[PDB]
């Protein structure tokens, strides 16, 4: 008989968020937690709202905070014991309803980095795929796995302080996921875009990214890598890139775009 | 066991010397008014009430006699000092006031982020503009220890 | 609390509402400004400090070593402490 | 809210362990060359009898012995004055 | 009708990692080198 | 013990070489040096208000109204 | 202006074009780069504005001239509303209070959702008189507008271009 206390916020009575405790019998349960906050919906509480999909771990949508360190729920193992498991929403994220955060200025800012494949030449008509080799395929390894599930971004405190200014975790690995791929032809671009004190030099290195990703991956070494590719390849002109990209958007609609 | 903190030979010489009091200027009265209090552990510094001792005496300006100019010479790098204590103030309060004022639009973290840092600062500026336009720097080493003898000494038997 | 609802946005470079940005370039100003004045302390005390030990030093170069050519035979336990 | 395992508790904790021994021992230098510097310029030197030490004194610095307030500062401090100081 | 909840700091419950307090006492190397410093400067003003 | 001359050119070159290298690499060359801007850029870049009291403002303006300007 | 310094036609095209793409390339969010690098740039667009004027009529420097002005125009205007923005934002969280307990909080801003009413409005202003520099607008005023959605819920056209 576990006791689960979980936060709980109703949008329209505006009442201060609080945490309630319920009791669940862990032989009835499934192993993970997700399984614990469905039969607590079906059985107790049905009122008790949460993003839940895949159920294996890959569509990236239970990410919550458990005992107080991200992770995703059908990943998460129930812990028994006599302390009670604390569940609640995504960490320093506007809370919609319960467990539901708001993650719309995570969406917006990885619009931003335009991760779409970019070439200055138009695929001539006859030509099959574009050449990679085993070896470049295996440098954006580890980079092309995130599931988007945000826990990284809701645990770096650089995040926590300046959200709209901040890129953030997932965001940059994809940043250099997308220049660190072979077949992309816009690597000065997207490096002189991405070089900015705010965007990508308030990571400190607190490695709190790397330590909660659910699927292993490793932002925080992506994040030097780029810091060191941007320092060595930097150039006086790169601020004339950025504009004359700028240009190139002009009648683009409206929505974060490269500018 | 037993000690015993008796007039340095200093001192001695200061008292057997002076000729009349000395008025004190208004300076000299905020420099000693400013200044900290010290807590003899042990003494081995001259304090606010020695350095007023020391400038409340007065010495004939003529006199040839080489006691007697060391007295003079003790009395003026002491001077020098009590002066100097008058830019500490002004430091601090310009190194807490204009950060304030320019931070006061500012969330209260950046406040206390930033403020006691700037008021250190603003006191060791005025400290060093106070020793600076007190002729502190121009001293010789003879005149600084002179002005930095110590007033008390425990007394050697024998 | 309550906030303006009446407030005239800038439209171009020569019709400016003066908000806290520009409030900040001139904290920018300002604080530069202090920097060249504070640098009047550093360079002071360069200019005016003297390390000497006594006054017998200049009156010694006066009758003893005026041209700054005069060669002192050398002893070295003077200054090596032994 | 409040937890132990918490970034601000344990980030507290952290930084006393840290800081704290190189602090110590940072002050404890400065502390260290304050007292070098102050046993040579007045050791404290201890005496049996204050009376007959202020005596020697008086009798070795030629002080009239009358005008000389002799006063008790602590259990184990006592301090000769002049008592016609401005 | 309906408005969203702001969550509190995330420093008092998140979870601490050793990288992520030695990356502190790395930021605050300097705080102490100025505290230091002036409590040296205090000391030589107000004791012995 | 009296030699002729004596060699200082060495050792001083030596001592400036290292003073001045010590204060010149804690001036340029760390990253460190830069933790003041860090700081401010974190917590107190963006965070200001003009609708709201502060005391610097408040004192200011009673002291003007108090000396009716 | 006051200057005898003289510049070939040449050079004043390159120092026009510099500038208009330094101020073009330049991120406009982060307020610190508009604030540090607006007063270097006046004092350039002075010096660039008296070597450029026998060249007003000019077929390579007017253009650069013409749209150089109307950048710093629009720099300008985004900025001042982004500014109020984060006006708003900052007494938002002032008013959550001291670790966001509200402990010692301010008090929140009681016309937000009228507040919202008159930042939507002047962004779609500026998309209006600024049509070449949508790119830019978006990037200052509209993800202002997007950070606001999350705390109050208001309706505006590209809302749903944002995530709403
Ligand atoms: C960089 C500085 C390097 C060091 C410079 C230096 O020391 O030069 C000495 C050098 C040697 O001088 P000297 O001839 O020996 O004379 C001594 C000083 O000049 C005489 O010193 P002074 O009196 O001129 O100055 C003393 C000094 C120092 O101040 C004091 O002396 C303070 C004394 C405080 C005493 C408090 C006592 C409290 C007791 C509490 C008891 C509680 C009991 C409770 C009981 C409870 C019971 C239940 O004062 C100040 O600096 C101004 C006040 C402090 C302002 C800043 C405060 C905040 C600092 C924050 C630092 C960062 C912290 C971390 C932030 C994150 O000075 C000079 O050459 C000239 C002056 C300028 C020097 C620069
Ligand atoms: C304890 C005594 C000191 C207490 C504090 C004294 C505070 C008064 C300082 C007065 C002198 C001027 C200070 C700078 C004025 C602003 C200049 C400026 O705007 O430049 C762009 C400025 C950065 O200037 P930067 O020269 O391009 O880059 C600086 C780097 O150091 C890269 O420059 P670098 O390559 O030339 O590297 C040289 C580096 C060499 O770096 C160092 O010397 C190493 C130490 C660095 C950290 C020291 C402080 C540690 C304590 C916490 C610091 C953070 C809290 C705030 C501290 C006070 C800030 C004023 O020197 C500097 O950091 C620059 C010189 C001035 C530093 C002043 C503050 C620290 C003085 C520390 C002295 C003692 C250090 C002892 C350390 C322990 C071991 C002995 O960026 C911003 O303004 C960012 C603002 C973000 C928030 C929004 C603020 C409003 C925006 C509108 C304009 C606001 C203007 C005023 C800003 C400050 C308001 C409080
Ligand atoms: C930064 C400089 C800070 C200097 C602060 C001290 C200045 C000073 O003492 O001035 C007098 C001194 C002269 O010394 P002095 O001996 O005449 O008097 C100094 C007085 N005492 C000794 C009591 C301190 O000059 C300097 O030290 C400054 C020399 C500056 C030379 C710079 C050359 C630049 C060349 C650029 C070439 C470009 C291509
Ligand atoms: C061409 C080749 C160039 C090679 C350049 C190499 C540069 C690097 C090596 C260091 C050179 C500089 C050494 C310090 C200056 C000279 C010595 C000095 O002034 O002391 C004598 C002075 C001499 O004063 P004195 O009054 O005692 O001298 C009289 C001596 N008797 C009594 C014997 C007659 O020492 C002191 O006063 C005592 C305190 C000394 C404190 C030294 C502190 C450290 C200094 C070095 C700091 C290095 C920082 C960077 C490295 C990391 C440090 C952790
Ligand atoms: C690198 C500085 C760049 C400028 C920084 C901003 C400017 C404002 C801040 C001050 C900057 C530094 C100013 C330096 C000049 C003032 C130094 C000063 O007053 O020193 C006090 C005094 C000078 O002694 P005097 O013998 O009286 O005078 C010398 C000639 N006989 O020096 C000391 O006591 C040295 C104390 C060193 C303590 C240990 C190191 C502390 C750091
Ligand atoms: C909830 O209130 C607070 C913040 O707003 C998110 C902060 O920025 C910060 C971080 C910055 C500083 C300087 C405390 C803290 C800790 C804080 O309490
Ligand atoms: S980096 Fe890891 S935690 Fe961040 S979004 Fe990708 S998978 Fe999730
Ligand atoms: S915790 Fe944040 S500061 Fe960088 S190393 Fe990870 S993104
Ligand atoms: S439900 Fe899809 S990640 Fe957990
Ligand atoms: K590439």
């Amino acid at each position: 008989m576990q006791t689960f206390r979980v936060y709980r916020y109703d949008p329209l009575l505006q009442d201060k968020p609080h945490m309630q405790e319920f009791n669940i019998d862990l032989a009835q349960c499934g192993p993970m937690i997700l399984d614990a906050l469905i039969k607590i919906k079906a059985t107790q509480d049905s009122t008790l709202a949460f993003r839940r999909s895949c159920r294996e771990g890959i569509c990236g949508s239970c990410a919550m905070n458990i005992n107080g360190k991200n992770g995703l729920a059908c990943l998460q193992y129930i812990e028994p014991g006599a302390a009670p498991i604390d569940i609640q929403p995504l960490p320093h994220t506007y809370v919609l309803k319960d467990l539901v955060p708001d993650l719309s200025n995570f969406y917006n800012q990885y619009k931003s980095i335009e991760p779409f494949l970019k070439r200055r030449r138009a695929k001539q008509p006859g030509e099959k795929e574009y050449y990679q080799s085993i070896e470049d395929r295996e440098k954006l390894d580890g980079m092309y796995e995130c599931n988007l599930c945000a826990c990284c971004m809701t645990s770096c405190p650089s995040y926590w302080w300046n959200p709209e200014y901040y890129l953030g975790p997932a965001v940059l690995l994809q940043a250099y996921r997308w220049i660190a791929d072979s077949r992309d032809e816009f690597t000065t671009e997207r490096m002189a875009w991405i070089n900015d004190s705010m965007r990508l030099y308030r990571c400190h290195g607190i490695m709190n990214c790397t330590s909660c990703c659910p699927k292993g991956l490793d932002p925080a070494k992506a994040i030097a890598k780029m810091k060191a590719a941007i320092a060595a390849a930097y150039e006086p002109g790169w601020t004339k890139i950025v504009a004359q990209e700028s240009i190139a958007n002009k009648k683009r609609e409206s929505g974060m775009m490269y500018a | 066991a037993n000690l015993l903190l008796v007039p340095s030979d200093i001192t001695i010489i200061e008292e057997k010397n002076k000729i009349a009091k000395r008025r004190i200027r208004l300076l000299e009265k905020t420099g000693l008014a400013l200044m900290f209090p010290v807590f003899h552990w042990r003494y081995s510094k001259l304090d606010k009430h020695d350095m007023y001792n020391i400038l409340r005496r007065k010495f004939d300006p003529s006199a040839s006699d080489p006691a007697i100019d060391i007295c003079r010479r003790r009395q003026e790098s002491v001077r020098r000092r009590v002066i100097a204590q008058n830019g500490l103030l002004p430091g601090l309060l310009l190194g807490v006031s204009l950060p304030w004022w320019s931070l006061r639009r500012y969330n209260y973290q950046s406040k206390l982020i930033v403020l006691p840092f700037c008021a250190y600062f603003g006191a060791i500026c005025g400290r060093i503009a106070g020793h600076g336009l007190s002729w502190r720097w121009v001293e010789t080493d003879r005149q600084r220890m002179l002005g930095n003898l110590p007033a008390k000494v425990y007394y050697r038997p024998k | 609390a309550r906030v303006p609802e009446d407030i005239e946005f800038t439209k171009n470079r020569y019709t400016r509402r003066y908000n806290l940005a520009t409030e900040d370039r001139v904290k920018l100003l300002n604080w530069n400004a202090f920097c060249i004045a504070v640098t009047a302390l550093p360079i002071a005390y360069v200019y005016y400090s003297w390390y000497e030990s006594s006054e017998d030093t200049d009156m010694i170069y006066r009758t003893m070593d005026p041209m700054r050519e005069a060669k002192a035979d050398y002893y070295l336990p003077l200054l090596r402490g032994h | 809210m409040l937890r132990y395992d918490s970034l601000l508790w344990q980030c507290t904790l952290a930084a006393g362990i840290w800081f704290i021994p190189q602090d110590v021992a940072a002050i404890s230098a400065f502390l260290l060359y304050g007292r070098s510097k102050s046993r040579t310029i007045n050791q404290p030197v201890y005496v049996d009898n204050i009376d007959t030490a202020a005596n020697e004194y008086f009798k070795r610095k030629g002080l009239d012995p009358t005008k000389m307030i002799m006063m008790r500062k602590s259990s184990k401090i006592t301090e000769i004055r002049y008592g016609e100081m401005y | 009708s309906y408005k969203s909840a702001h969550q509190e700091t995330p420093l008092t419950y998140y979870r601490a990692t050793q990288h992520a307090t030695s990356s502190i006492n790395h930021r605050l190397a300097y705080i102490n080198a100025v505290f230091v410093i002036w409590v040296c400067d205090s000391l030589n003003d107000v004791d012995q | 013990n009296k030699p002729v001359v004596v060699n200082t050119s060495g050792v001083v070159n030596t001592a400036v070489l290292g003073i001045s290298g010590a204060w010149l690499y804690f001036y340029c060359v760390p990253l460190r040096r830069k933790e003041w801007y860090d700081i401010m850029m974190d917590y107190v870049h963006h965070k200001r208000t003009q609708y709201a009291s502060n005391f610097p403002d408040k004192a200011v303006r009673t002291a003007l109204r108090f000396a009716k300007v | 202006m006051l200057t005898v310094d003289k510049f070939t036609r040449a050079e004043a095209l390159q120092r026009a074009s510099n500038l208009y793409y330094q101020v073009l390339g330049t991120n406009w969010e982060d307020g610190l780069n508009l604030v540090l690098d607006v007063p270097f740039w006046e004092s350039e667009l002075e010096k660039v504005d008296h070597m450029c004027e026998p060249y007003l009529c000019d077929d390579e420097i007017g253009p650069i001239i013409r749209n150089l002005h109307e950048t710093v125009n629009c720099m300008y205007a985004c900025e001042d509303v982004r500014d109020h923005i984060n006006e708003l934002l900052e007494l938002s969280s002032r008013a959550e209070g001291v670790m966001g307990s509200g402990a010692a909080a301010s008090e929140e801003v009681e016309n937000m959702p009228e507040q919202c009413g008159m930042v939507t409005k002047a962004y779609e202003d500026l998309l209006a008189r600024y049509p070449e520099h949508h790119p830019k607008i978006e990037q200052t005023v509209g993800h202002g507008l997007a950070v606001l959605r999350q705390l109050e819920k208001f309706n505006f056209k590209s809302s749903h271009r944002y995530f709403f």
